[PDB]
């Protein structure tokens, strides 16, 4: 049905994702469980790793585009990333390595985020029909990746201690990196311009040199949280002082704005949602014992069978505005759960979690799938800039509301935590169904101005 | 996720006896660990746990009497029992959940032990 690098593309990607969510999915009980911090501590270095995570993947596509060729740092980035997994592994030998590791990781995905997409984009004739699908294809492919990682890792490390589950994830990205190479006939004529005229090792050194010191800069921002805070709080009056200095660019704010707090919403599932299902749910459904970390999986799987129908089923603020309200029902459902349909022991069924993530993954796809493609509709580098930074504020906002959920480990009783949870989610449902009917006011006259 | 008991017995009254919980492939290490018992003609009862985190909840008829505790480098919990009386007479069953939470009905625990018989005597000698 599609060209012949369509499938080294999407299995790449697969690949990629599979070595990320595997370790997502498990870094805040990493946190917890073997490096001993408290539960507040472990989400908001989480929150600073996922702005991180977020914030640089400016860089990989300016690199691919203009420095490297997208091939070359496909590559560099799939090896950057692997370096970063095994030293992860490698962590457990050596604590004193964990947030160097994590920043390998951090950097190693800027590299290489952006350009297997913009490599995808040039394997088709520029108005070929089969675009859309072959784009929904990718994003399924993203989260294929990311259901068996988030399903599986969490078992693997219960079995087999972190260690694997991290070398795991680094061989999944050296098998990334083997089809790649396996399969670099088909890209041939395939790329952005630097990929065919000779590498300029005047700059890879350069590329080299600030992954290193970015290398440092993201473990010093993580181990101290608390200036990563006044950093992207001074950047983020300050680019907003400049992007007001210089309409269709006052939408792309607004939306801009709602894509946050959409961001601080998403950020809860790797942890206060995660520690909800570890705490105060079930651990069994259709009479299978599971590891409740791998509730996580909830997120892709829901994104994987959906995808394709809302693929076949207003325009961009009223999809954004839907996307916002069921986010909204999903913390609702959540509270609701809590507050009304627990067993006298406390703990709830996982079909409730089961709903609470559909309605987050609607969200996801109503938005984040949708988003910078017309805010890219609407407008340049500056803006995509702000765009990476409000983002990595999202996250770090993000981990500051988990703390409100964070549970002392001397802790014990389901009806203990329960109330703290529901009242947490209640609130963010309600702020988020607030801002929900605020976008939708605005979506008329926003929707003139996109004109 | 397959939990083997051992140490249960039979004493007198005011003895001591100690349980032991250990698990087979998954660590015991992220599992909070709850001992539960049942008496004849009763129902199973939360008794005593510690999470993963070293956290620990008991029933209210054992404080200041049993003690649970946990050897991570052994990766067991132990349920060391003092000052024994007849009314502890029961099966006793170590239970494993994921997490730092020990809910205290059985529905609450995947993992189960099969069972060691407790059973305390008011034997007591001759005066
Ligand atoms: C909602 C998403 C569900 C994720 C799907 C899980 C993938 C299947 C796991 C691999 C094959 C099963 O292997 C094993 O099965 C038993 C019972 O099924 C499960 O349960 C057992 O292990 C896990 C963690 O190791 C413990 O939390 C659990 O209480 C224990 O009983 C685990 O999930 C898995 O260790
Ligand atoms: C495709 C050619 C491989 C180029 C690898 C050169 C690496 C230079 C090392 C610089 C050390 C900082
Ligand atoms: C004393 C512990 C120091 C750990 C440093 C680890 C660095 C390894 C570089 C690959
Ligand atoms: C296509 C080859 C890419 C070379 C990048 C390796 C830099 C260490
Ligand atoms: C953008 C909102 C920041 C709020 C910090 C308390």
């Amino acid at each position: 049905q599609q060209p012949r690098p369509f499938f080294m593309i999407f299995f790449v990607e697969l690949w990629e994702r599979f070595g990320y969510y595997g370790v997502q999915g498990v870094l805040a009980v990493f946190f917890v469980k073997q490096l001993g911090f408290s539960q507040e501590q472990a989400f908001v270095t989480f929150g600073a790793f996922a702005a991180l995570v977020y914030g640089l993947i400016s860089i990989g596509g300016y690199v691919g585009d203009h420095l490297l060729g997208t091939k070359r740092t496909i590559v560099l980035g799939a090896l950057v990333l692997a370096i970063g997994y095994f030293m992860t592994g490698m962590s457990l030998l050596k604590p004193d390595l964990i947030f160097i590791a994590l920043g390998t990781i951090a950097v190693g995905n800027g590299l290489f985020k952006a350009n297997p997409a913009s490599l995808l984009s040039k394997c088709y004739p520029p108005k070929d029909p089969r675009l859309d699908g072959a784009f929904t294809l990718f994003y399924m492919s993203i989260n294929i990746g990311s259901l068996i990682a988030l399903s599986l890792a969490p078992v693997i490390a219960d079995r087999f201690g972190y260690s694997v589950t991290y070398n795991l994830c680094g061989a999944g990205l050296i098998i990334a990196l083997l089809v790649y190479i396996a399969c670099r006939g088909m890209v041939k004529d395939i790329g952005s311009e630097p990929d065919f005229r000779p590498m300029s090792f005047s700059k890879l050194l350069y590329v080299l040199l600030g992954s290193v010191v970015m290398i440092f800069v993201c473990a010093w921002l993580m181990h101290n949280v608390e200036v990563a805070n006044l950093v992207l709080i001074v950047l983020s009056i300050v680019v907003t002082i400049i992007f007001f200095r210089q309409n269709k660019m006052f939408v792309a704010f607004v939306l801009m704005l709602e894509a946050v707090v959409f961001y601080i919403l998403y950020a809860q599932m790797p942890t206060s949602l995660n520690f909800f299902a570890i705490n105060n749910v079930h651990h069994e459904i259709l009479g299978f014992s599971i590891n409740p970390v791998s509730f996580q999986a909830l997120n892709p799987f829901w994104v994987v069978l959906a995808s394709p129908i809302l693929a076949g089923i207003l325009s961009m603020p009223m999809k954004f505005t839907l996307g916002m309200f069921m986010c909204s029902l999903g913390f609702l459902t959540a509270a609701a759960a809590g507050m009304w349909f627990a067993d006298a022991q406390g703990l709830t069924s996982p079909w409730f979690i089961v709903l609470v993530y559909l309605f987050q993954s609607l969200g996801e796809l109503f938005i984040s799938a949708l988003g910078l493609a017309m805010i890219a509709a609407l407008v340049m580098g500056f803006i995509l800039g702000m765009w990476f930074l409000t983002q990595a504020a999202a996250f770090l906002l993000g981990g500051y509301v988990a703390t409100f959920t964070a549970v002392p480990d001397n802790i014990t009783d389901p009806l203990e935590t329960l109330p703290v949870y529901t009242n947490v989610f209640g609130k963010i449902g309600l702020v988020t169904l607030g801002v929900a009917v605020v976008m939708l006011l605005m979506v008329p006259w926003l929707k003139r101005m996109i004109a | 996720v397959q939990l083997v008991e051992s140490g249960g017995g039979l004493v007198q009254a005011g003895g001591s006896l100690r349980l032991s919980c250990a698990a087979s492939g998954p660590t015991l290490s992220n599992y909070a660990v709850g001992w539960f018992r049942q008496a004849p003609g009763k129902e199973r009862e939360f008794v005593a746990g510690i999470n993963w985190s070293s956290g620990l909840r008991y029933k209210d008829v054992v404080k200041g009497r049993f003690t649970v505790s946990r050897d991570n480098v052994k990766d067991t919990v132990y349920l060391q029992m003092n000052s024994l009386k007849p009314e502890d007479t029961a099966v006793y069953y170590c239970a494993a959940r994921f997490g730092g939470m020990l809910p205290l009905q059985p529905s609450g625990y995947a993992n189960w032990g099969q069972g060691t018989q407790v059973t305390v005597s008011s034997h007591h000698h001759h005066h």
